[PDB]
């Protein structure tokens, strides 16, 4: 439903961790560490409780209706995904884990680069149009992708597909592909990708006209 | 040493049968909770069923109630989970979780398996059509040009693509594939080269695909 | 300004009242299950529509310059309101009371298909009820060129009697007898479900304590039935109330299977695990009162509300009906009758206004954001 | 009493915005704190939100060398959420929020001659952080110069 939090930060740094709940917690969470493609792994049991193989850099905080992971030594093993296994309410299921905070490399803010390709001839043949919009190596990840077609705001009909943040330069990229009809790509000329990021005073628009 | 062994998934049309095994070693499974937890791709951890085998007390989600029957077998210490009736929403990565004490799982899980992956999906095993996104001819003269091919419309996953045999990787991302509307994956391969090699240097994606046999040497030119 | 003091006072009444109402079924489309509500405030959206029509006539003293057949109509609607409103009213306590004290054989009944289509009937036997009103609603031969529309019975003289009674027996006797009746029953079982929920919750808390100090395993083995069967009576409680079925039953299907977690552990011998299995049950506990706590704050809201609407009309048309009888007796009307009888139809129609507004005010989180824009429009 | 109540004016609308809590509309900005300074000095710029409340959203700075585009230099987001800055700007600068006052700063550190440039401010109208600026303040002229 709701898409893993971001929480940048760099090695060496205190990270904390929050959900919140509906009622007073009382020492009935536990926070899971999953590293992308593992299988998920507990570091604080009790919400107050060192586990086995978890060094006391992890801890768990109680503070009201919200409970916290503490990391006093941010590693760089500590970079992952971290659910919280919400206090039972009445009438839910016998367990629910919140949504995650995703910790990752904290870095310089880079723009995104914009580039866009028009569909070739043999996909045309297919009875089918795609259009693709890059973005290049940009930080921090939020970013919003927008379709124009003849300056006519498109929706319903893209997806994007976000790469993991590098492994070199702590950097992520971006593709939009819009997919059309061979008779609805021939009714317009104009087609454009707006691109606004955090680093970007204005947003970078790329287009092309049909052939 | 607590091990917990999975298997079972694969693929299966919407409506279909699936049951999944969860094989323990290292400790007696009677006296313990077994739990299922399923990640959809993309998505965050979901509770779906447990089970007590010393008490028999069974627990389900309310997406999975009625669809699944999650059951253990003491004799051969491993747990099952029934699936009937899939939809697409069941496909995900199953892990079966058990916490330290059989009343502890309010406390947390702390052993888990490795995990299987169910695939529901109407769609039959299709190849890949590769389509070349050509570098703009009017790029930065001196800067940096991007060019890729779009792999579309294939099933099942995954698609492993190179350029030049592995011989190009500087630059090269392969997005993850998209589950299209129509059942179908894609993804993109876009690689970055400066603008003075597009005249001279040859870029040739290498898109494979396995379960297909399908072996496609497209080349990409302005 | 005494003689136009009257036609401004209705006109007070249908400007409220439009506004009020609309706000409702605003509310409702953006208590009770948001179906008697909309069709409730239609007959008044429908009845205020007329209002203006009929003050214009007050202001001619006895002028229908509008055709005879405006007469039939309209003067039908005036009277079709009544039987209209009070039949809702009823219909919303019937539902309310079936879904109550007979949950089991009004699961069907209760259906958005099935009320739709009782509402259309509620008009129709409405229609029906004030048969007379069309029988009789011909322009009255007024002096002169000007012609009355009121109700021509054939012997006035004498016909009053029933023309009278046959209206308050089915718009103001019978319905407040049902709804009344209906109201003690629900409340009843209300009270006897609400107290039976902590009843058997207070023996969860009894025997809890029992297992901490237990010793052995034939106390806590003891311990944990009482605490099983109590578990497993308030799980059938939850089926007598309609607000309490849908979100108070589910949770049983962990209590009860953390009882047999337990239980089972005690029949093992094992006295010590079967104390830490019981342990987590204080949490099973505290999660008990904090979701019984909302419900039944949730359902005290929902009967209030019900409660307060349906009030709301057999206070307002109570003085009315008052003089309406006393007049039988006292067939000349005194000076200070004229003054009464016009302050009883000031509050009967003040029901356009009062069930927009009560409804409103009991929402907690409808009047907040009231309060908030008083304070950013005050500056 | 004019000056008195105006001020106790510009206090409602502080109040005002207080129960407004949310999206409202139409903010204005008003950068200060810029001067000459000799190289290897320190600077701190300030920018004062009203008519909303920066709490619930992300302030930006940017800074436009005369003859050049409009590069990044520093965000801060909301409190929790941490602050970025540009490839510059890194270890020199600081930027800080203070949601009470409903004011930003700039706390600049070392400062070097090719930083002179007006350092205009913005607000990211987006609760996602997805850069959705729509609002700027008029700049101030800073240069560094012995
Ligand atoms: C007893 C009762 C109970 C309920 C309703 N239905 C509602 O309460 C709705 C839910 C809002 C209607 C009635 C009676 C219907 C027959 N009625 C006769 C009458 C009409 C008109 C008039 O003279 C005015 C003419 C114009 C006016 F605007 C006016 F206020 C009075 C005198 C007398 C009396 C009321």
């Amino acid at each position: 439903t709701q898409s893993p939090s971001s929480l940048s930060a760099s090695v060496g740094d205190r990270v904390t961790i929050t959900c919140r709940a509906s009622q007073s917690v009382s020492s009935a969470v536990a926070w899971y560490q999953q590293k992308p493609g593992k299988a998920p792994k507990l570091l604080i049991y009790s919400a107050s409780s060192l586990y086995s193989g978890v060094p006391s850099r992890f801890s768990g905080s109680r503070s009201g209706t919200d409970f916290t992971l503490t990391i006093s030594s941010l590693q760089p093993e500590d970079f992952a995904t971290y659910y919280c296994q919400q206090p039972w309410s009445w009438g839910s299921a016998l367990i629910t884990f919140g949504q995650g905070t995703k910790v990752e490399i904290k870095r310089t803010v880079a723009a995104p680069s914009v580039f866009i390709f028009p569909p070739s001839d043999s996909q045309l043949k297919s009875g089918t149009a795609s259009v693709v919009c890059l973005l290049n190596n940009f930080y921090p990840r939020e970013a919003k992708v927008q379709w124009k077609v003849d300056n006519a705001l498109q929706s319903g009909n893209s997806q994007e597909s976000v790469t993991e943040q590098d492994s070199k330069d702590s950097t992520y990229s971006l593709s939009s592909t819009l997919t059309l009809s061979k008779a609805d790509y021939e009714k317009h000329k104009v087609y454009a990708c707006e691109v606004t990021h955090q680093g970007l005073s204005s947003p970078v628009t790329k287009s092309f006209n049909r052939g | 040493e607590v091990q917990l062994v999975e298997s079972g998934g694969g693929l299966v049309q919407p409506g279909g049968s699936l049951r999944l095994s969860c094989a323990a070693s290292g400790f007696n499974i009677y006296y313990s909770s077994m739990h299922w937890v399923r990640q959809a791709p993309g998505k965050g951890l979901e509770w779906v069923a447990s089970i007590s085998p010393y008490s028999g007390s069974t627990y389900y989600a309310d997406s999975v109630k009625g669809r699944f029957t999650i059951s253990a077998d003491t004799s051969k210490n491993t747990a099952y989970l029934q699936m009937n009736s899939l939809r697409a929403e069941d496909t995900a990565v199953y892990y079966c979780a058990r916490p330290w004490y059989p009343w502890s799982y309010w406390s947390g899980l702390d052993y888990w398996g490795q995990g299987t992956l169910v695939t529901v999906s109407s769609a039959s095993t299709k190849g890949p059509s590769v389509f070349p996104l050509a570098p703009s001819s009017k790029s930065t003269s001196g800067g940096t040009a991007a060019l890729g091919c779009l792999v579309k419309d294939y099933f099942p996953e995954p698609v492993t693509v190179s350029w030049n045999s592995g011989a190009l990787t500087s630059g090269v991302h392969t997005f993850p594939a998209v589950l299209q509307s129509s059942g179908l994956y894609s993804l993109s391969s876009v690689v970055t080269v400066p603008s003075s090699s597009l005249g001279t240097q040859t870029y040739i994606c290498n898109v494979n695909h396995k379960p297909s046999n399908t072996k496609v040497d497209k080349k990409v030119e302005p | 300004y005494i003689n136009i003091i009257m036609p401004s006072v209705f006109g007070t009444i249908c400007l409220l009242g439009i506004i009020g109402n609309s706000t409702v079924i605003f509310a409702v489309v953006k208590n009770v299950p948001d179906i008697f509500i909309i069709n409730l405030s239609v007959v008044d959206l429908l009845f205020l529509l007329g209002m203006p029509f009929m003050i214009h006539q007050l202001m001619g003293n006895g002028v229908w310059h509008f055709g005879e057949t405006m007469c039939t109509l309209i003067t039908a609607m005036d009277a079709n309101s009544q039987f209209t409103s009070t039949y809702i009213l009823t219909a919303m306590a019937i539902d309310r009371y079936l879904a109550t004290v007979h949950p089991i054989s009004s699961t069907k009944f209760r259906k958005p298909s099935v009320a739709t289509l009782v509402i259309c009937l509620l008009w129709a036997l409405s229609f029906i009820s004030i048969t007379p009103v069309w029988l009789y609603a011909r322009l009255i031969p007024f002096p002169g060129g000007a012609v009355g529309c009121g109700i021509r019975l054939p012997n006035p003289d004498t016909d009053l009697y029933w023309f009278t009674l046959y209206q308050f027996f089915l718009a103001f006797a019978l319905p407040f007898v049902v709804i009344t009746a209906a109201y003690v029953r629900i409340l009843q079982r209300m009270k006897r479900q609400l107290a039976d929920l902590e009843d058997n919750w207070e023996t969860l808390n009894d025997n809890l304590k029992v297992i901490e100090k237990a010793d052995n395993a034939a106390q806590v083995k003891d311990a944990l039935t009482k605490m099983r069967a109590a578990a497993l009576d308030a799980q059938k409680a939850s089926g007598s109330g309609s607000p309490e079925m849908k979100d108070f039953r589910h949770g049983f299907d962990i209590l009860v299977g953390q009882i047999d977690d337990a239980l089972k552990l005690a029949n093992e011998g094992k006295v010590k695990e079967a104390q830490a299995a019981a342990e987590q049950l204080k949490t099973t506990r505290n999660a008990y009162i904090q979701k019984y706590l909302l419900i039944r704050l949730r359902t005290k809201r929902v009967t209030r509300t019900a409660i307060a609407i349906c009030l709301v009309f057999f206070v307002c048309w109570a003085p009315y009906y008052v003089l309406q009888l006393t007049q039988l007796s006292i067939s000349r009307p005194t000076l200070t009758f004229v003054y009464l009888y016009n302050a009883a139809i000031s509050l009967g129609y003040a029901n356009s206004c009062l069930n927009p507004f009560v409804y409103i005010v009991l929402c907690e989180t409808f009047r907040k954001r009231l309060v908030l824009s008083v304070k950013i429009a005050a500056l | 009493e004019i000056a008195a109540l105006e001020k106790e004016i510009a206090a409602l609308e502080k109040e005002i915005a207080a129960l407004e809590k949310g999206s409202g509309s139409q903010v204005q900005l008003q950068e200060s704190g810029g001067g000459l300074v000799q190289p290897g000095g320190s600077l701190r710029l300030s920018c004062a939100a009203s008519g909303r409340t920066i709490s619930r959203y992300a302030m930006s700075w940017f800074r436009q060398a005369p003859g050049k585009e409009r590069e990044f230099v520093a965000v801060a987001r909301r409190s929790g959420d941490g602050a970025f800055y540009a490839d510059s700007v890194q270890g020199r600068f600081t930027v800080s929020r203070d949601d009470a006052k409903n004011t930003v700063y700039l706390q600049m550190n070392s400062l070097k001659p090719e930083d002179t440039a007006v350092y205009y401010c913005a607000i990211d109208s987006d609760t996602f952080y997805s850069g959705s600026y729509d609002y700027w303040g008029q700049g101030t002229q800073v240069t560094v110069s012995s």
